[PDB]
């Protein structure tokens, strides 16, 4: 898993791989590592496959019940605090999950990050997973706040690829999203092997 | 312990400084994260530790000081009453189900007379704490890896009659020693100060 | 160990119509000095003075429960607590938590205001009552204090010359212990007065 | 106290089940005169390999269940397939309580033509076959029971299924340490379950290669 | 399980259930006590319903510990709950302070048992009063609780039937410097003037708390006192 | 004593355009012996359109098949007789594997059924419920033999050739026999006889097949 | 009448009125007729007719297991609390024994469920009657519980409002129920159910629920579509 | 009054507190529901106490999910806790079954709460009284548009056209005519606002009532605005 | 007044009416009889069927408690099934804990304490039932009757029900010392057909059950062809 996401002038772009390996055996190659929480939030997945898919389905239930009672959308500062209070409550139960929430509330963008130990941090630039250390060096070299929409989609798709190429626990099909003010759109969905003969023809 | 907190009190101010480093086992997540939580208008705490228990301990302390100002008609409690409420939460957590808070903190504050009948403390307050529940009022306290570099630095250079600028150039020497010997990259230090007019965020020393 | 985590040694001697009690001034975390001006003594009335050693988190929590119970004893019973009743009270407190035990070792010294009999008591961390008529001592330098106190004590001492023996016993034992030292704070107490003395020591 | 290997087989018309009458304690054979074949109700019987105290409390429980359902209400007696099902769910309940019934069991039962033969483990495994063996009879006696069911797929008669159990009990006496030569055979038919008087098998120890001078290590 | 209260307020503003219980606590036999400079005497009156009721078996002066005693006048079986809770609360004091209890603190504890049942759900108040007396580290004491929970600090008093005319006889006979032997002389004498027949050693029961100890007097030591008054 | 034990066997399924083929060998075995050769307790029917096909530990298999059996019955009673779909059952499976996360089942599951559209989809699970819809799936001891084999002949990858037409029920069945005759040769805990289930919209037909007995 | 307020109060004549008052709830519910044959039990419930076009639907007949089913009359809110208990105790049986629960055991289990609610002070009886339609190894069974805690084993019965006339019809044909086939056994149940209706209404597929359990037949509720084969040709002849 | 109990039957077979709670529905605002093969319309008067009330605060129509609406009558303080329970149940169904809860099973999840009342707690803490609110749940599912009513008896009943509240007896006579089973949704719009005009005492304005629909081809709940309610009046 | 509304209220003369009102529920119930026949005990009761369509075997008031004992109830049928399901639990305890069959005088003393414990508390009402314990344990043949007050007593014969006074005089003509279980089924059933009238009910049949040495000390019902016809 090499999930990353960054925040810039124009919204938030989320970019993942799609590989689930139980050690040296690859279990699957079409894993959706972005659970869309609703039509203006996103959540990402790293670590345990069942620990992420359970509690972000619990998180998608607490966000839907917010809109039923209060009649309005949930913020992202409330959405991660739901996920961080759940996570800190089970910190001695051996959970393994590292998740980013990204969305457009009424205060603009916000890109948070929740551990499996109850941490919650607020930056504009993350890269999580076992192969994330490869995705920093190509992203920190080319990141700037005022990127265009097409170049930041190119920087995200290219920064996943150089970590899927080097880490054994990362790879598959690079999925790029874009969180603008009206919600999120699936930008592209392409194989890593097809993406090698584009970047090095 | 990878991140240091440095605090010393003087005649009419208390300096605090806490490195804003947040890491994932060797990877720098941030460099500017505020770790000095403003509890009251004249009180703050500089907690160190990992980011899990550190927010959840400070939010429990801060929301209970505010609740004790709701139920008591906006009357601000003393700095010793806040500090003794804090170590009650450390000491009752080392003998509980969920486990001990892994937070090391330095409480700081200034005591003002709330009315004309108050004849309590007028001066500044600075309290050393621990993750177990140790509490000690101390002239200067330090946590982290670089604590022992700078506690013996303040053995050399701290004076009780330091001014606002003389203690400002002392804290600059405190921040430059941690950059010199500690292998952990602490580059931005978040210097704040507590005076008779409240808290203030010092921009110069970083 | 958890008992020698914070450092600090408290002892007490018994005299003719007086007793002494004396602690050091060090607080620490296994090698490093946290504070240099912290006593371990506590005074509840004009007859009983007790000292706690062990883990400093338990030295403050237990002393809050004692002050919660000593002041509640004075509201229910319209009288000051006596030495035999105070020592048997916090003997019971260390036995209720026998499987989750406190890491304190209280050194109780007391005297009768009207009679003039001294009463020493030093329990263990699990509440083992023990009343010697000569001296008690606990802390990290406790093995060094049983040699200093036993070779220098005699039963018939004046209050001025009992202080001189207890002070030379604390300092000579803290010059061999690397978890206790930095001066000493003593308190001689008779039927008529309480005198609190701070003693010069090595700053090592 | 611990029991030894238990073997069982179906024939044309009923089910047979044999077990030694020994109850060892480690290596010590304490009592050679206790019966291990308990029969359940009026159509079925169970026998165990493993701890005897676990079997003695379990079979006390499932015998009380057959009678009290039949005595109190105007219902039929439980079939062998339904009291084995209660026997299976009671052992699985004990391992989830971290206090299992530490023994393998062999269950037989015949109710008006429908023959039933199944076994159950301490964990909760259950299986049905035409030949069940537990203990070290699953290693020794069970290969001999399997070839004699496939050398005639029409089925074994009672006479030829009794020859091969005696051929299997004889090798269990040769090759299992914690065994004696005293065996009881249950016989569940359409008449009901019938436990026989204890017998023994004829053992041959007279090979010319077993003599003192051949097997000597000089 | 009937968790509602049985004792409530009246439109006059009075707890009418406790007013009925004080009538029940004044229909017992005459129990009394006097103090002195050297001790405190308590005196009872064992009323035998017949000659066949084993006067050496029934008792009304209850000893609570090595320094406290008691005597009731009211409902007998209601008193035994109070004495068994007072003997229990006095042993819990010695397992916690290594000291005899004061007479003040024991009477505060049993007054919290009267008031507990006047504000509980489904119970009625007690129908008996007591006469607690004993020593502690600050002299001699004689208290007297009520079924309301209201306790007093008397100096010479009496409870039961024939009590208001025996308490007036205690006003006329008390002196501030009465000795202990003078106290027993007048505690038995104020039983006689309201007594029906002729009091014997198996007919009354006294206990005089002396110097650390309560010590209910035996049938031989009380026979010494009857032929002296 | 250890409360976990692997009982061998394997299950494989290949889903088509309006059908699923579901298979699993009938072989129970313990510590070092062979308990049975005719255990039908490896593939369980929940609804007429959706099966579960699990393996691993035989004792926790039968417990999971019953708790799945009655949550379908409380679904049928509370919804007016409406039978649950494959997507509803397989999310029920994915939650109950996580409710017992700290004392879990030693089972490895496959929920196999048809869609609301009629297409067949197989799911797979770890010991704690990681689900994914996919066109095939192979669990058990011989999973590492067959799951790379199903990658090479269903996906049609790394072969510079045009795509074959859609697989029928017969060409899928004859393909899946080549895996179990391949797992009976090289896996010691697999193979006495494999039972094929063919789930179509007009009921289910059931076949058997013979493997090597050693 | 000061002996009718509480459930735990006997009359001075020895009657329990709160139990006798709950028995009037069953006599005010909709009429249902159970008829037992040789291998089949047929329940015929009378659900509510539409108000001139609009069709209100309310579920009375319940499936308990593959071999059990019941039809209620009275407080339908207590008829579903019984449906929660009966369905749970038939799942707990088939979990343990892997077979269907016998009807003589089950009729004795409903009667102790009615009995816990008729002796404590802060509890009330279930104001609802039942008609168990069961099949087991001993053949078909037809029971009927009342709010007193009784359970009666019938050959044929009828409970509901004006079900005395349906019971009068069944007391002339109950000797000829072990001889009829299934198609005649439905016909005796529907002729009985039609004599409890109003003065100007007859039966059709819009107001009748027919439930059949048998020997090779699980408990099947014949509603609107499949019920037409017994209800299109039907006339209540005098 | 406490001479009787809360579980005391009548000699006619009725429970006292349940029969006394049905009469509390007739002393409330009226509400409607019309099942049509394009959707279900839920009309309801608001019955404001004064003109100083903002009308967006006393919504008689509450959403349970995207596909289930609920309109009440009677006292609305008890109505909230039933809808706050139906929202929790219908989201636990999507959490467990990955599919929307059927309209029948959301009515059953409410009726299970509307029966749990007694006087002796013991093991469980019970309610002291039945709920004085009759809900009226509508929605669409795999079986299409369905209408349901929860009464304070605990009795759920599927309907085609049902009116609850004060103006309910007069509406059933209007329900007999003016309703065929294959109406359009817009014909179901103008049926409800003509009934709700007749059975109310005040002047029917767009800021006086509430109308919400759940369409079949859309599958989602669509509540109306006062500019949308006026367009139904001028037809 | 309010002195007969619950069980925890003694009267002005020391009586409890809700117990005595429960005794009128047995006196208005069907007729019960029993007999001890020096090798066993025979118990017969009359089932008053209220409809012609009741199945034969419905509303059997005789239930087997243990293999050797069984309780027939007289009074309310559903109230007596709480007594039967309790005395079964008392007999299962002696088999599972003490490894012995429950004695006849001990099973009856456990019934009389379960029926008495609901006559001392305000929240409970007494049973409308008289339980007849017929046992054959290692203390011989036993015949006990527990009334709603909780009073147990060993009898040689007993009549309970409406016509318990006429059927008691019909038991005084039997012997109980030379009486056997072979003849007494024909005798006791002939008591019920003479003590009971058909001018109130049309449907009445008898249900007889014994436990004796001929039935191998087992509490069984009759074979249907041993009972007299009318
Ligand atoms: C703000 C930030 N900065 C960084 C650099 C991170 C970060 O990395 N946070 C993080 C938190 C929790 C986790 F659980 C994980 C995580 N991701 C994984 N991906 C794959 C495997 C794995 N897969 C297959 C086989 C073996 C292994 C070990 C394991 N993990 N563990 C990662 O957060
Ligand atoms: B990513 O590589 O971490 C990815 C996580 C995503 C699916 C949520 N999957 C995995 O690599 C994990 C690795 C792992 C981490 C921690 C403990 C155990 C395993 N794999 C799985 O969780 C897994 C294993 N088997 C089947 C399905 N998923």
């Amino acid at each position: 898993t090499t999930t990353l996401a960054f925040r810039f002038n124009g919204g938030i772009i989320v970019a993942v791989d799609s590989r689930a390996s139980t050690g040296q055996y690859i279990a699957s190659q079409t894993v959706m590592k972005v659970l869309e929480i609703n039509d203006y939030l996103l959540g990402t997945l790293a670590g345990g496959a069942a620990d992420c898919q359970y509690w972000e389905r619990v998180l998608g239930m607490e966000c839907r019940l917010w809109e039923l009672r209060n009649g309005s959308r949930i913020t992202v500062a409330a959405a991660s605090k739901i996920l961080a209070n759940i996570t800190y409550a089970y910190r001695n139960h051996g959970l393994s999950m590292g998740t980013m929430v990204a969305g457009w509330d009424q205060f603009g963008p916000s890109l948070y990050y929740v551990d499996d130990k109850g941490s919650r941090v607020k930056q504009d630039l993350f890269s999580v997973g076992s192969g994330s250390i490869y995705a920093y060096g190509v992203l920190d070299t080319g990141y700037r706040k005022d990127l265009s929409v097409e170049d930041a989609c190119d920087l995200a798709r290219r920064s996943i690829f150089h970590a899927t190429y080097r880490d054994g626990a990362s790879g598959g099909i690079v999925t790029v999203y874009h969180v603008h003010e009206k919600g999120w759109t699936k930008i592209s969905r392409d194989d890593q092997t097809k993406l090698y003969h584009r970047y090095f023809p | 312990m990878a991140e240091t907190a440095i605090a010393f009190r003087c005649k009419d101010y208390v300096m605090v400084a806490a490195a804003g480093l947040n890491a994932f086992y060797y990877i720098k997540i941030t460099d500017a994260e505020d770790k000095i939580t403003q509890l009251d208008t004249h009180q703050l705490v500089a907690c160190t530790g990992e980011n899990g228990p550190r927010v959840n301990f400070t939010e429990y302390i801060k929301c209970n000081l505010a609740l004790n100002r709701m139920r008591q008609h906006g009357r601000h409690s003393s700095c010793e009453s806040t500090a003794n409420f804090m170590r009650n939460c450390l000491a009752s957590a080392i003998r509980s189900r969920e486990g001990a808070y892994q937070v090391n903190c330095l409480f700081a504050g200034y005591d003002t007379p709330v009315s004309e009948d108050d004849d309590g403390v007028v001066g500044p307050q600075l309290f050393y704490m621990d993750y177990l529940g140790t509490l000690q009022a101390v002239p200067y306290g330090c946590h982290g890896y670089g604590a022992c570099f700078v506690t013996a630095l303040l053995d050399r250079l701290w004076r009780p009659d330091l001014s606002q600028q003389e203690g400002l150039e002392l804290m600059q020497k405190c921040c430059d020693e941690v950059k010199r010997r500690v292998i952990i990259s602490n580059s931005y230090f978040f210097v704040k100060a507590v005076t008779k007019n409240g808290v203030e965020v010092i921009t110069a020393v970083h | 160990s958890i008992m020698a985590y914070s450092g600090g040694s408290v002892m007490a001697m018994a005299g003719k119509e007086c007793f002494v009690i004396i602690s050091d001034n060090r607080l620490g975390e296994q090698l490093k000095t946290i504070s240099t001006e912290v006593p371990k003594l506590h005074v509840v009335n004009d007859s009983i003075v007790y000292g706690l050693t062990g883990l400093r988190t338990d030295q403050q929590t237990f002393a809050n429960k004692v002050q919660f119970r000593t002041e509640m004893y004075k509201l229910r019973e319209e009288r000051d607590i006596t030495g035999k009743a105070f020592a048997a009270m916090i003997t019971s407190m260390l036995y209720e938590a026998r499987f989750g035990p406190w890491f304190v070792e209280p050194v109780i010294g007391s005297i009768d205001k009207s009679t003039g009999e001294v009463y020493l008591c030093a329990t263990d961390l699990i509440g083992a009552p023990c009343e010697p008529e000569d001296y008690v001592c606990a802390g990290t330098a406790a093995e060094s204090l049983h040699g200093m106190c036993e070779a220098l004590w005699r039963p018939g001492m004046s209050p001025e010359e009992l202080f001189e023996i207890a002070a030379q016993a604390m300092l000579s034992a803290c010059d061999r212990d690397s978890l206790s030292g930095y001066g000493a704070v003593a308190m001689i107490v008779t039927k008529d007065k309480v005198t609190t003395r701070l003693i010069k020591g090595r700053k090592d | 106290a611990s029991g030894g290997s238990v073997i069982a087989i179906k024939y044309k018309g009923g089910v047979l089940m044999a077990a030694d009458t020994l109850l060892s304690y480690g290596s010590l054979a304490k009592w050679p005169n206790i019966p291990r074949i308990r029969l359940l109700g009026s159509h079925s019987a169970v026998c165990a390999t493993g701890s005897y105290a676990d079997f003695q409390m379990m079979a006390k429980q499932v015998e009380d269940n057959i009678e009290r359902q039949k005595m109190y209400h105007n219902v039929d007696e439980l079939s062998p397939s339904e009291v084995f099902s209660y026997l299976h769910r009671s052992i699985y309940q004990k391992r989830c309580d971290f206090d299992p019934c530490l023994c393998q069991m062999v269950f037989i039962g015949v109710r008006d033509g429908e023959t039933f033969l199944a076994g159950v483990d301490d964990v909760g495994t259950r299986w049905e076959d035409d030949c069940i063996a537990t203990g070290y009879g699953a290693y020794i006696a069970l290969p001999l029971l399997r070839q004699a069911l496939e050398k005639n797929p029409d089925g074994l008669s009672r006479g030829e299924a009794m020859r091969i159990l005696t051929d299997c009990l004889r090798v269990l006496f040769y090759r299992e340490c914690r065994a004696i030569n005293k065996f009881q055979v249950a016989d569940a038919a359409s008449d009901g379950v019938r436990i026989s008087e204890p017998f023994d098998v004829e053992t041959h120890w007279e090979y010319e290669g077993y003599c003192f001078e051949k097997t000597a290590i000089i | 399980e009937a968790f509602y209260g049985l004792t409530t307020f009246s439109p006059s503003g009075k707890l009418i259930q406790i007013e009925y219980a004080t009538t029940a606590a004044g229909k017992g036999t005459t129990a009394l006590g006097v103090k002195a400079t050297d001790g405190v005497v308590i005196a009872a009156k064992k009323k035998a319903p017949s000659t066949l009721v084993d006067a050496s078996s029934i008792q009304k002066v209850f000893v609570l510990d090595e320094h406290v005693g008691c005597t009731y006048s009211g409902m007998g079986p209601d008193c035994r709950v109070l004495i068994d809770s007072a003997r229990k609360n006095c042993q819990q004091y010695k397992l916690m302070y290594n000291e005899p209890i004061p007479i003040s603190q024991l009477v505060r504890k049993i007054s919290a048992i009267y008031q507990e049942f006047t504000q509980s759900g489904g119970v009625r108040p007690f129908g008996c009063s007591l006469l607690v007396a004993g020593v502690d580290a600050n002299g001699y004491h004689l208290y007297q609780v009520d079924p309301s929970g209201t306790f007093w600090a008397w100096k010479a008093t009496a409870i039961g039937t024939g009590s208001p005319d025996a308490k007036a006889f205690l006003e006329k006979r008390y002196t501030v410097d009465m000795e202990l032997e003078d106290a027993v002389h007048t505690a038995l004498l104020t039983l006689k003037e309201g007594f029906d027949g002729q009091m014997t050693s198996e007919n009354t029961q006294v206990g005089r708390v002396v110097e650390n100890r309560f010590e209910i007097l035996s049938v031989d030591q009380l026979r010494d006192y009857l032929d002296q008054i | 004593w250890s409360p976990y034990q692997d009982n061998g066997g394997t299950t494989a399924a290949i889903a088509g355009k309006d059908f699923v083929i579901l298979a699993g060998d009938t072989r129970l075995n313990g510590d070092f012996c062979l308990h049975s050769r005719h255990d039908q307790s490896k593939i369980f029917q929940l609804t007429p359109y959706t099966y579960m096909a699990s393996n691993g530990m035989q004792a926790d298999r039968l417990q999971l098949q019953q708790m799945l059996k009655y949550r379908v019955k409380w679904y049928k009673y509370n919804n007016g007789g409406k039978v649950p779909s494959t997507k509803a059952i397989a999310q029920l499976m994915s939650t109950m594997l996580y409710h017992r996360r700290f004392f879990p089942y030693y089972t490895f599951n496959m929920v196999v059924g048809l869609d609301e559209e009629g297409h067949g989809v197989c799911y797979s699970y770890d010991a704690v419920g990681s689900t994914e819809p996919f066109l095939y799936g192979t669990r058990g001891s011989a999973a590492s033999f067959v799951e790379p084999l199903l990658d090479c002949l269903i996906n049609r990858q790394h072969m510079t050739s045009q795509a074959p037409p859609e697989m029928t029920k017969e060409e899928t069945l004859a393909m899946l026999k080549n895996a179990f005759t391949g797992a009976a040769e090289r896996d010691i805990y697999t193979g006495d006889s494999v039972s094929f289930f063919i789930i179509t919209k007009d009921g289910v037909q059931q076949e058997s097949f013979e493997l090597r007995k050693d | 009448n000061e002996y009718d307020s509480d459930i735990t109060t006997w009359s001075p004549t020895g009657r329990l009125f709160q139990i006798e008052y709950a028995n009037e709830a069953v006599n005010n519910g909709s009429a249902t007729v159970g008829v037992k044959g040789k291998n089949f039990v047929v329940l015929a419930a009378l659900k509510r007719s539409p108000v001139a076009e609009l069709s209100s639907y309310q579920e009375k007949v319940f499936e308990i297991d593959e071999h059990v089913g019941m039809s209620i009359s009275g407080l339908v809110a207590d008829g579903r609390v019984l449906a929660r208990y009966l369905r749970t105790e038939c799942m707990n049986y088939r979990y343990m024994y892997s077979n269907g629960m016998p009807m003589n055991q089950m009729a004795d289990m409903i009667g102790e469920k009615h009995q816990r609610h008729i002796q404590c002070s802060g509890k009330r009886p279930f104001g609802v009657g039942l008609l168990l339609a069961g099949y087991d190894r001993q053949g078909p069974h037809l029971y009927q519980t009342v709010p007193s805690g009784d359970v009666y084993d019938y050959k044929a019965t009828a409970m509901g409002v004006r079900s005395q006339a349906s019971r009068t019809y069944l007391e002339r044909h109950f000797e000829h129920f072990s001889d009829c086939t299934l198609d005649e056994l439905v016909t005796h149940a529907l002729k009985a159910l039609a004599s409890a209706t109003s003065e100007g209404i007859e039966l059709n597929v819009k107001n009748t629920t027919i439930a059949i359990v048998g020997k090779d037949t699980p408990f099947t509720i014949f509603e609107e579509e499949s019920a037409r084969k017994y209800l299109d040709g039907f006339k209540m002849r005098p | 009054e406490y001479d009787r109990g809360v579980n005391t039957f009548s000699p006619e077979g009725r429970i006292f507190q349940i029969e006394y709670a049905v009469e509390a529905i007739k002393l409330g605002s009226t509400s409607l529901g019309i099942r049509t093969p394009e959707g279900v319309v839920l009309a309801a008067e608001k019955r404001v106490p004064s003109t100083l009330v903002v009308p967006s605060s006393m919504s008689k129509i509450m959403e349970v999910d995207s596909h289930i609406a609920a309109v009440m009558s009677g006292m609305v303080a008890d109505a909230r806790i039933l809808v706050e329970h139906a929202r929790v149940e219908s989201q636990n169904h999507r959490f467990t079954y990955n599919e929307p809860m059927s309209v029948e099973s959301c009515t059953l999840a409410t009726c299970d709460l509307s029966i749990q009342f007694g006087e002796s707690g013991g093991r469980r803490k019970l309610m002291s009284r039945p709920f004085g609110v009759s809900l009226l749940i509508a929605g669409v599912d795999e079986k299409g548009p369905q209408l349901w009513q929860t009464d304070p008896s605990g009795t759920h009943t599927r309907y085609d056209a049902q009116a609850i509240g004060g103006g309910a007896e007069a509406a059933q006579s209007v329900f007999t005519e003016r309703y065929h089973r294959n109406m359009t949704l817009e014909e179901g719009e103008t049926l409800a606002v003509d009934i709700l005009k007749q059975v109310m005492e005040d002047q029917l304005s767009p800021e006086n009532i509430e109308v919400a629909v759940v369409r079949a081809d859309d599958g989602k709940l669509h509540m109306y605005t006062p500019t949308e309610i006026k367009a139904i009046m001028s037809r | 007044s309010g002195h007969d509304q619950s069980t925890d209220v003694f009267s002005a003369e020391g009586r409890v009416f809700q117990v005595e009102y429960a005794g009128k529920a047995v006196d208005n119930s069907s007729t019960a009889v029993a007999a001890c026949c020096k090798d066993g005990v025979v118990v017969a009761v009359e089932k008053v069927h209220t409809s012609r369509m009741l199945e034969k075997g419905s509303n059997n008031r005789i239930h087997a408690v243990d293999r050797q004992a069984g309780i027939c109830i007289c009074g309310l049928l559903p109230d007596g099934r709480a007594i039967v399901s309790r005395a079964r639990q008392e007999a299962e305890n002696s088999r599972d804990i003490f490894a012995t069959p429950i004695r006849g005088s001990v099973l009856a003393n456990r019934v009389g304490e379960f029926m008495h414990a609901y006559t001392t508390h305000f929240a409970y009402r007494p049973f409308g039932c008289s339980a007849i314990i017929a046992s054959y344990a290692d203390d011989g043949p036993q015949l006990f009757v527990s009334d709603p007050s909780g009073t147990v007593a060993g009898y040689y014969g007993v009549a309970l029900g409406k016509a318990k006074t006429v059927a008691k005089s019909e038991l005084e003509k039997l012997d109980f010392s030379s009486l056997t279980c072979d003849e007494a089924v024909g005798k006791l059933a002939s008591i019920l057909h003479e003590v009971h009238d058909k001018q109130k009910d049309k449907l009445y049949e008898v249900e007889v059950a014994w436990v004796c040495d001929k039935s191998d000390r087992k509490f069984v019902h009759v074979p249907a062809d041993m009972v007299p016809a009318e």
